[PDB]
């Protein structure tokens, strides 16, 4: 609880300055426009890799280049019902990837969910809005899923209640 | 502080002619617009489509009423008014990787292109047989060149890449120009020879923008690590830097002989100042927040509000700054380097922008350009 | 609902439809029907040697051998009587009916022809209710293996009828929704006090079933009803046979409910930042 | 293997399926007369 | 019990047909409408009801939908597309639960769909049927195949072929769909906005107009019956009034209904409407009034746009579907109209040519078989039953590793 | 402009059009399509094309080959009559062009219908890629053609082509197109081959391209969503195209893809430059032309280089790495491949306008015959 | 498609774009005496149950606007017909909606003014008047024998089903 | 076939771009002598200046860049809450980006309740700092 709003304000100050982007052309192949932190040719056009942790287990990271940016997010996971409905969940979210134009079909290794940022979004969209989008995001996700097992937990004590009644 | 909003897509850049009473502009595609203002308005004049890439670089020449255009396609045009008609005119650049940026000479002879494949080309007028034919300078270029600057004595030239470092090259050409004379900076001058390299050691940005003074004997640069760079080259080739406290800077330009005038991710130019001693130092924003923001919204109100936040912490649905995103291109609107009044931005946002030195001076207290 | 249904629907609608047919005295109709039901349970409903004046209704089970044992028969001939012929080739049960010797009432006869799976489970638990009302011990246990993996235990003893139900859970989330489902299940006495003891473990077989072949899985669980003489009288043995016999079913059916409640619930979160995220643009 | 397993199962389909020669269920309703529909 | 057979469930928007494979005709057949308790305050999404018990299980499917309570009456499909997935996947619950009482982790499935259909709704319906219920296999067929297959049982051995125009009429929008070798020209299916509503609706505004005596509550129900059991395709309009008029007591017959509020019995006679019902699908400006162009019309259009050499095998196979084309005397008006428009442009193309060109006449043929009401689900049925049909159907090990991605191509019939 | 007044006229005859200029002239002044209509009385040019739903069409040259010879000739007089050229044909000179790997009767069919039919007083014939090589200001060098029918790979040493080097690939654009209705139809959209051709070519000239390498494009197909584009049918539906974009043109790589048995176009050129003169391999490396419609594919050139330098290294100095470094190669494709075949006749056509021995005489036609074609040599 | 008259005889006069066909009366009026069994108000009143329904008619001949002037008239007959009881003031209601005025074409009150070319002359007028107030009292007497049932002396229920349908949307008498 | 393929020919080129080194190995780091003895006697400001002092920034072994971040992080999580912005406004502005990189260092091992306390000096620090600290941070090529 004491910990949640320094976390939020160091990933806010983080992700502000790593979201300067410029639209640049492939210096190897000919008329081409490539991500640069998912192709990794040139080594001068790549920034260090950060990362914010707040315990343990959450953590953030993030890894940025000339015109693209990526964030990969682990999320706290107390027991196994919260792991598989949030399994259940980032799936379900990771399938619809084409409608948000911002997420990646399948996550780095070791996390749950990465966005990945180009240029092109930040020139159709505002900057600010986007890293108000990501922690609304991170906000709104535990919420839900304290939620989702409190709804099941009541469903089932009416179910076995009902069950029982009649015999 | 004058706001005039064109169009919704950004502005990749923009250019004058001599008069100030038409623009011409790239709406993020392959065609250049040509605006033109009429009473109080302003209207769409012309349209100029002849490229199949994005274009990058977009000139005017003062005299000669000349447009340079170089695009993302590996081409370069050249385009003329006959009869109320632009026609194009194809530049033959040799090069096998897009091109970034263009600048006319100050005599207006030749000009410089700066693109991806480690060169730089400066391209000039052969009129036996009537085409334009191009010059390479390769070495020690090791990526690709962002910005360029021209010399006022139409010799020397200034560039800034991704490989950390700030060069000064000579371009001179036997068939067109004439005998130069001595600078500072050097005294031989061939072809393609290196004057003076600059650049911190270990710690690297990325030059986005450098530009020379009025005089010729200073140059200015900035990087992508919040450093704002002087070199002076009459008192044994000196360099200042400073090292700022916001986001990084995408343009630059002297508008007198000791004053820079700086923009970028910050949405809002700034003002540094630099004296003969040679210590560069920090004095204002140009973009004193609106009308106060109405007393900053109450002082004692906003501070009281920022124990609000505290509380309830929300997010500003606009920014207060007169540009809503990053600004890509400040120059100069009236008169030159030596007599700077006005000056124009641009920006992602789609507007255009107009401030005053005497109305800043009037409204900002303490405030004294020279 | 919540409850799930004892007889069957499409048996009842056919033979409705024929007798209000047959009752009016119109011309009959050719039938050939073949269905399925819970649990293996393979159904027919033909005419015999192409006769269109009497309908035949068989059913299939792999089990019957077992239930056989146990007299099943007796019980049957008891609630039919009449009906009751030789089964057809390939089935265990075959009934006839003939359409010009109908009586009156029509709905009772339905009625016991949508049950017939009922009638068939129901002669083990009238068996075994029987040992208990006559104080014998020392009496096999009986074994059912009424799926290929599953398999029903019953047992008798002086006040308390033990049965034992063995499943099998296919995925691994509903491992965890049936341990929460059976969780409430083991607590749910709270309320009301004649309600039954209901007993859970997993991954392991109880202490009573240890000289059985049990099997030992991740993925295998066991369910312990315990059953008292207020529910095996001559008086209430109806609804608890009609309730002990659908029970794997209502809490398979109520696991997939849960999760497609939880595939609900999702879609108004992926709209609202569907929402959030179109609001950003400067349209 | 779509082709191959899909011309075997248009071999079953066309080996499958039989044929009938009853009255179509139109021709128990009434309606115009025969000759006129020329 | 060694071997179980697969489910084929059809949807569509005014019925559903549900039933078990290798049998000729449905097991139910039920209206899709669903019924669900709405005692919250009207128009609030904010409002709308989180489920602290089972609150979502308090509805009713099919016929017990239709006027009941205190509870509201949805339609989940408007044109053959399915606009709210949570109402379909409460609908599929109690289909599968209920009515068919089979357990989904033994059976095989097979389900249909629209002719114009995108991926994403492949992958949606792939999603409810693989991630809730947990199905073995899916199938996901395409209904003018499963009609051209179906159509088969009044044709010979030597001729049976997959080459033919389908023409569907139910409750939504007539379309006209050419096939060729198994795949559907996708670039010229044709639609005519009339279909069964717009007769009832006809039916409905003429009983208006002419009778008394019908309750106001009654009105749609009494055209519908009117509709499925007096009503017929004539030749001519102006003879059929003369025969009307000269001859009253043959042709005009008389209906009794049941009043449902008093008890009481109504009579009326019908009329015109026997003939005046089924003849806007040949003169749609009767009804619609921006529709002026006939069926025979939009065949002709659609045969004429597609490539050279598939078009006299498509003249030879036209095959009537769905259930709005089961009145009589359809067949032979669309084949003389067919014929005669065919004609008339040869004779114009042989008097503009003046005997330098001599085609060939061709051979118009509409074919009336038997299971003309139940095709979709008649094809599908004799499709499930093969032993052939599990090496093609998908398994639920491809949905684990590949994805939803083996849902968005099936292998084409 | 020659010492007699007889002007000379560049003519180029292309599949799809037929250009027409002067001598020194940097643009064609005539612009046709190749057309011939008959009404359902013989309409032949451009005002066949915009009168075409009442004309019947005909399209004369297949593959640069003719093969109606009086729709050619109709076609001649149409070009030489007096509302497009108005030339006299008696005193003209006229330089003509040819497609590689021609047949020699149709040669002598064309030079016989020149020097009896219209009577010129001199014609010459030339090879497109030495027309291509006097455009770009080369002499020597290498030139790989690709258009619609075929994909061909000729040297040019020294101003002459070397005819026992030429190769021919039987891949071109149809077979891009067809693989690309294949890769649609997999992904659910219905598409039929006949009816939907002009549409996915289209498609295909909108959206594809070369990938650099492999892996790297098929990690961001199935792990990012950068690749999708949408496209609008004509009918109004809008579709998805995601990664079939670098995949429907590795057949050019890769031909076991489309059924059809040999090599790609880099083991081609490798093994074509390989079998010349050893001393003579150096210019052949460093002038390597593109020029087609098919080649104009972003990425083509590293691609090419990069298999090209992988060849290198397996075949030549297997497995030394020190000495990759000196091999030097450099593909260069024009920015202004519009009228380059056009452009080089007119400077072939300047420069050697007054010197004997270029043009075949119409008195040694008279005198020998079909002998005058050995001197084109 | 719509019934088109096929009474066209190339020696018939024209009043205006009118056909002047014969007709059988007993009414004065300037229209020549019919031999033959069948007219012009036969064929509208056979055409009429048909040619009510429809929206699109395509001109074909000069007899079609009569037809089309007849059609649209027989609605205003039925409309007079609904609100009455017995044939003889039947026959009392149709004469005086015979006698009164209606708009002719060439005035502001018609409603097909783009068809219908305008007369030109004073005795053109006149003839035109004259000859459709002939039609018009003639095709009220035969429409009241056809529309009456004899065992009821009522209206017909089959006839008077069609009164709010209208003939290309259009109205003689207007709203 | 496809042998030739799996060569990777690209990073044998020679105008790729070569990272420059300056400096040799001989910078030892701090020294943990001085540090003990001002945590010893309880000077904490002096404990952290003396922390600051000689960066191993051109060493290339990872040891005394580990044990350089040990004793660093060794003192800064022995501190009271109260006494955080009195040593946070004592440096310069090279201090202050020394800081944030031994900061954003820190977060890479987490152990018990070190987190809260780096987090309420990464507060701090963005304070009097600003956000080109973190620009500095993230564009450096040798780090600490
Ligand atoms: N003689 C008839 N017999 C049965 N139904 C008839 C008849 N005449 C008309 N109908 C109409 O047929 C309709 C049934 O259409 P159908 O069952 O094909 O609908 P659907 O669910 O939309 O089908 P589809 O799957 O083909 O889209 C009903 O609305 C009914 O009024
Ligand atoms: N921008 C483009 N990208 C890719 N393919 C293209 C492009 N433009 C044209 N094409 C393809 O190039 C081919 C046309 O080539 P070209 O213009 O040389 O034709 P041609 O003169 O008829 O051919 P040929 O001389 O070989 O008979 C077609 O297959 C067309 O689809
Ligand atoms: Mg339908
Ligand atoms: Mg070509």
């Amino acid at each position: 609880t004491a910990t949640l709003r320094p976390y939020l304000s160091a990933v806010r100050a983080t992700l502000q300055a790593a979201l300067c982007l410029e639209n640049f052309s492939s210096q190897v192949v000919e008329r081409h426009n490539k991500p640069e932190v998912e192709v990794r040719s040139s080594k001068e056009l790549l920034l260090q890799p950060v990362t914010i942790s707040r315990n343990e287990k959450e953590k953030v990271l993030i890894e940025g280049s000339i015109n693209s940016v990526r964030v990969s997010i682990a999320v706290k996971q107390a027991d196994e019902i919260e792991k598989i409905l949030c399994h259940k969940f980032m799936r379900f979210m990771m399938m619809r990837a084409e409608n948000f134009f911002i997420l990646r079909r399948k996550p780095v290794e070791g996390y749950d969910i990465s966005f990945l940022i180009t240029n092109f979004h930040t020139e159709q969209m505002y900057k600010h809005k986007l890293v108000d989008f990501v922690i609304h995001f991170m906000e709104e996700i535990d919420k839900e899923i304290s939620e989702m097992k409190l709804s099941v937990n009541a469903r089932a004590r009416i179910v076995a209640e009902e069950f029982l009644k009649n015999f | 502080m004058s706001l005039h909003q064109f169009l919704l897509e950004p502005i990749t850049c923009h250019a004058w002619n001599r008069d100030r009473t038409q623009i011409a502009l790239s709406p993020n595609n392959h065609e250049v617009h040509i605006y033109k203002k009429n009473g109080g308005q302003w209207v769409k004049a012309h349209e100029l489509k002849e490229h199949n890439g994005h274009i990058t670089g977009i000139d005017w020449a003062p005299k000669s009423d000349r447009i340079v255009t170089c695009g993302a396609d590996r081409n370069a045009y050249v385009w003329s008014q006959k009869d109320g008609v632009w026609k194009p005119t194809l530049v033959i650049l040799r090069i096998n990787r897009a091109a970034t940026f263009v600048k006319w000479s100050p005599l207006e002879n030749k000009f410089a292109v700066g693109s991806g494949a480690r060169l730089i080309s400066v391209c000039y007028f052969e009129s036996e047989n009537d085409w334009w034919v191009s010059k390479h300078i390769k070495k020690p270029i090791r990526s690709t060149v962002l910005s360029l600057d021209w010399h006022p004595n139409n010799v020397l030239l200034a560039a800034g890449s991704c490989d950390f470092k700030c060069r000064v090259f000579s371009a001179y050409i036997k068939e067109v120009d004439e005998k130069p004379a001595s600078t500072p900076w050097g005294s031989k001058m061939p072809f393609g020879q290196l004057m003076s390299e600059f650049g911190g050691s270990g710690t690297g940005g990325w030059v986005h923008g450098v530009s020379f003074s009025a005089s010729g004997s200073r140059l200015a640069w900035v990087s992508h690590d919040s450093t704002v760079s002087v070199a002076d080259a009459s008192k044994s080739v000196q360099v200042s830097t400073l090292k700022t406290e916001f986001l990084p800077l995408l343009s630059v330009s002297f508008v007198s002989e000791n004053s820079v005038v700086a923009a970028g991710h910050d949405c809002c130019p700034m003002l540094f100042n630099y004296d003969d001693r040679g210590c560069l130092t920090f004095v204002s924003k140009l973009d004193i927040p609106k009308q106060s923001i109405q007393r900053n919204m109450s002082a004692m109100e906003r501070f009281r509000n920022m124990d609000k936040r505290a509380t309830t912490e929300d997010r500003n649905t606009a920014l207060e700054t007169l540009h809503q995103n990053s600004i890509t291109q400040v120059s100069i609107y009236e008169v030159d380097k030596q007599d700077c009044r006005k000056f124009c931005t641009t920006g992602i946002d789609g507007a255009m922008t107009i401030w005053d030195f005497k109305t800043l001076e009037s409204s900002i207290q303490g405030l004294r350009i020279m | 609902m919540i409850l799930l249904e004892v007889n069957n629907r499409i048996i009842e609608e056919t033979l409705a439809l024929k007798f209000e047919n047959a009752a009016a005295g119109n011309k009959p109709e050719a039938v050939e029907v073949t269905f399925a039901d819970f649990d293996g349970v393979l159904y027919h409903i033909s005419n015999p040697n192409g006769d269109k004046t009497k309908v035949m209704v068989s059913i299939s089970l792999k089990f019957y051998k077992e239930l056989q044992a146990h007299g099943a028969d007796e019980l049957l001939k008891r609630v039919y009587g009449s009906y009751l012929v030789n089964p057809e080739s390939g089935y265990n049960v075959s009934l006839l009916y003939d359409l010009e010797n109908l009586p009156a009432s029509k709905d009772s006869i339905v009625h016991q022809a949508g049950m017939l799976k009922r009638n068939c489970f129901a002669s083990v638990f009238e068996k075994y209710f029987q040992f208990q009302e006559e104080g014998k011990e020392g009496e096999n246990r009986a074994v059912i293996h009424y799926r290929d993996d599953e398999t029903m235990y019953v047992e008798s003893k002086k006040d308390r009828v033990t049965v034992v139900f063995s499943t099998v859970f296919k995925d691994d989330d509903d491992v965890v929704i049936g341990k929460v489902f059976m969780q409430e299940f083991k607590e749910g006495r709270r309320a009301s006090h004649t309600a039954p003891q209901v007993l859970f473990s997993h991954r392991e077989p109880p202490l009573e079933l240890k000289d059985t072949d049990a099997a030992v899985g991740d993925n295998i669980g066991y369910i312990t009803f315990v059953l008292f003489p207020r529910h095996t009288n001559a008086s209430a043995r109806d609804n608890t046979i009609n309730l002990i016999h659908t029970f794997r079913d209502y809490l398979h059916y109520h696991i997939k409910c849960s999760k497609a409640y939880i595939h609900t619930r999702m879609r108004a979160k992926t709209s609202d930042f569907l929402k959030v995220l179109n609001r950003a643009r400067p349209d | 293997s779509d082709q191959q397993k899909k011309e075997e199962l248009l071999n079953a389909m066309v080996a499958k399926l039989g044929n009938r020669e009853d009255p179509l269920p139109q021709d128990s309703f009434e309606g115009v007369d025969e000759d006129e529909w020329d | 019990a060694g071997r179980l057979p697969a489910c084929v469930v059809d949807c569509g928007t005014g019925y559903t047909k549900l039933g078990y494979a290798g049998n000729t005709e449905p097991q139910f057949i039920i209206p899709s409408c669903i019924a669900i308790k709405e005692s919250a305050k009207v128009g609030d999404q904010a409002q709308r009801r989180v489920m602290k018990g089972v609150d979502d299980l308090d509805f009713f499917i099919g016929d017990e939908a239709i006027e009941k309570p205190t509870y509201a009456t949805k339609w989940p499909i408007r044109h053959g597309i399915v606009e709210d997935w949570d109402l379909m996947e409460r609908f599929m619950e109690q289909v599968i639960f209920k009515y068919l009482r089979a357990e989904p982790e033994d059976h095989y499935f097979l389900l249909t769909e629209p002719p114009l259909n995108t991926p994403e709704n492949r992958e949606y319906t792939a999603e409810i049927m693989f991630e809730s219920f947990n199905v073995p296999g899916l199938y996901i067929a395409v209904q003018a195949v499963l009609a051209l297959a179906a159509s088969w049982t009044s044709r010979q051995v030597g001729e049976r072929t997959l080459t033919g125009t389908v023409i569907d009429s139910g409750d939504g929008v007539t379309h006209v769909i050419p096939v060729a070798e198994g795949y559907v020209i996708g670039s010229c299916i044709k639609h005519i906005p009339i279909a069964g509503r717009d007769i009832t609706y006809f039916i409905q505004q003429l009983l208006r107009d002419r009778e008394v005596g019908i309750p106001p509550e009654q009105s749609l129900e009494t055209a519908k019956a009117v509709k499925e059991r007096y009503s017929y395709v004539c030749p001519d309009l102006v003879k059929e009034f003369n025969k009307y008029d000269t001859d009253g007591s043959k042709w005009i017959k008389q209906y009794t209904g049941i009043n449902a509020i008093s008890k009481k019995e109504f009579s009326i006679d019908v009329g015109y409407e026997r003939f005046l019902g089924p003849e806007i699908f040949f003169h749609p400006e009767f009804a619609n009034p921006d529709f002026t162009q006939p069926i025979s019309e939009v065949v002709d259009e659609v045969i004429q746009n597609c490539p050279i050499d598939v078009r006299r095998p498509l003249y030879k196979n036209i095959v009537l579907s769905g259930g709005s084309t089961m009145f009589r005397d359809f067949g032979r008006r669309l084949q003389r109209d067919l014929k005669r428009t065919v004609d008339a442009r040869l004779k114009l193309s042989e008097e503009l040519s003046g005997g330098r060109l001599k085609p060939k006449p061709i051979d118009v043929q509409v074919i009336t078989h038997h299971m003309q009401r139940y095709a979709v689900w008649f094809g599908g049925s004799m499709l499930a039953s093969t032993p052939e049909f599990y090496q093609v159907c998908h398994t639920k090990k491809d949905y684990e590793e590949i994805g939803p991605s083996i849902c968005r191509h099936n292998p084409v019939f | 402009m020659d010492s007699q007044g007889r002007k000379v006229v560049v003519c180029d005859n292309g599949t799809g059009f037929v250009k027409c200029g002067y001598a020194g002239s940097n643009f064609p002044e005539h612009i046709f399509p190749a057309l011939v209509g008959r009404p359902i009385d013989l309409m032949v040019g451009d005002e066949a094309s915009e009168l075409r739903s009442m004309l019947e069409v005909n399209y004369p040259m297949e593959n640069g080959i003719v093969r109606n010879w009086d729709d050619m000739k109709h076609l001649w007089d149409y070009t030489f009559g007096p509302e497009k050229l108005n030339i006299d044909t008696r005193n003209c000179k006229i330089l003509l062009t040819e497609p590689p790997m021609n047949p020699t009767k149709n040669r002598e069919k064309i030079v016989e219908v020149m020097f009896e039919t219209y009577q010129f007083s001199g014609v010459y014939v030339a090879i497109q890629a030495v027309l291509t090589l006097y455009a770009q200001g080369l002499l020597t060098g290498v030139v790989v053609d690709s258009g619609d029918g075929v994909t061909h790979i000729c040297p040019v040493y020294e101003g002459f082509s070397l005819p026992h080097l030429t190769r021919r690939l039987d891949i071109a654009g149809r077979d891009i197109t067809r693989y690309l209705i294949k890769l649609l139809l997999l992904r659910g959209y219905a598409f039929n081959h006949s009816a939907d051709f002009e549409t996915v070519r289209m498609i295909k000239e909108k959206l594809c391209y070369v990938g650099y390498n492999i892996e790297q494009e098929q990690k961001l197909a199935l792990e990012t969503t950068v690749l999708v584009e949408s496209y609008t049918l004509p009918d109004g539906r809008i579709i998805k195209v995601g990664g079939e974009r670098f995949e429907a043109p590795e057949a050019l790589f890769q031909p076991h893809l489309i059924n059809v048995e040999g090599v790609g176009v880099a083991e081609l050129l490798f093994n074509t430059i390989q079998a010349a003169d050893i001393d003579t391999r150096s210019e052949f490396y460093k002038h390597i032309v593109l020029s087609g419609g098919s080649t104009m594919y972003p990425g083509l050139p590293s691609r090419l280089e990069r298999e090209l330098k992988q060849l290198y290294l397996e075949r030549v100095l297997k497995g030394d790495v020190e000495k990759l470094s000196k091999f030097k190669i450099r593909i260069e494709d024009p920015p202004r491949r519009k009228h380059m075949v056009f452009l080089g006749g007119a400077v072939l056509a300047d420069i050697m306008k007054d010197k004997d021995n270029f043009w075949m005489t119409r008195q040694e036609y008279q005198e020998k015959g079909v002998r005058v074609l050995e001197k084109l040599g | 498609p719509a019934y088109h008259s096929s009474l066209m005889d190339p020696d018939t006069k024209l009043i205006g774009n009118m056909a002047l066909l014969p007709i059988r009366s007993q009414f004065k009026g300037p229209a020549p005496r019919e031999t033959k069994d069948t007219d012009i108000v036969d064929e509208a009143i056979y055409y009429f149950k048909a040619n009510v329904f429809f929206k699109n008619y395509e001109i074909k001949n000069e007899a079609d606007r009569t037809l089309i002037y007849i059609t649209l008239y027989i609605s205003e007959c039925l409309k007079k017909l609904q609100k009455c009881n017995s044939k003889s003031q039947g026959e009392k209601e149709m004469y005086t909606l015979g006698i009164t005025n209606f708009p002719i074409p060439g005035e502001p009150g018609f409603p097909l003014n783009a068809i219908y070319a305008k007369p030109a002359n004073k005795q053109e007028d006149e003839v035109m008047r004259a000859y459709l107030q002939q039609l018009r009292q003639e095709t009220g007497l035969r429409l009241c024998e056809k529309v009456f049932d004899p065992q009821n002396d009522k209206p017909s229920k089959w006839w008077t089903c069609f009164v709010k349908r209208q003939f290309m949307n259009k109205s003689l008498s207007g709203p | 076939s496809a042998r030739f393929r799996k060569v990777d020919v690209g990073e044998y080129d020679e105008n790729k771009f070569v990272d420059e080194e300056d400096g040799g190995d001989g910078q030892a780091g701090p020294d943990e002598g001085e540090v003990d003895s001002c945590l010893r006697q309880g000077n904490m400001t002096a404990a952290l200046q003396a922390a600051l002092k000689n960066p191993p920034i051109n060493t290339k072994s990872q040891a005394v860049k580990d044990r350089a971040g040990s004793i660093v992080l060794k003192v800064l999580i022995s501190f009271k809450a109260n006494d955080i912005e009195k040593a946070v406004q004592s440096l310069d502005k090279n201090g202050v980006d020394l800081l944030m990189k031994y900061i954003y260092k820190g977060f890479e091992s987490p152990s018990d309740n070190s987190s809260a306390v780096l987090l309420q000096w990464h507060e701090k620090a963005l304070a009097a700092g600003g956000v080109g600290s973190i620009v500095r941070v993230l564009t450096a090529r040798k780090t600490v």
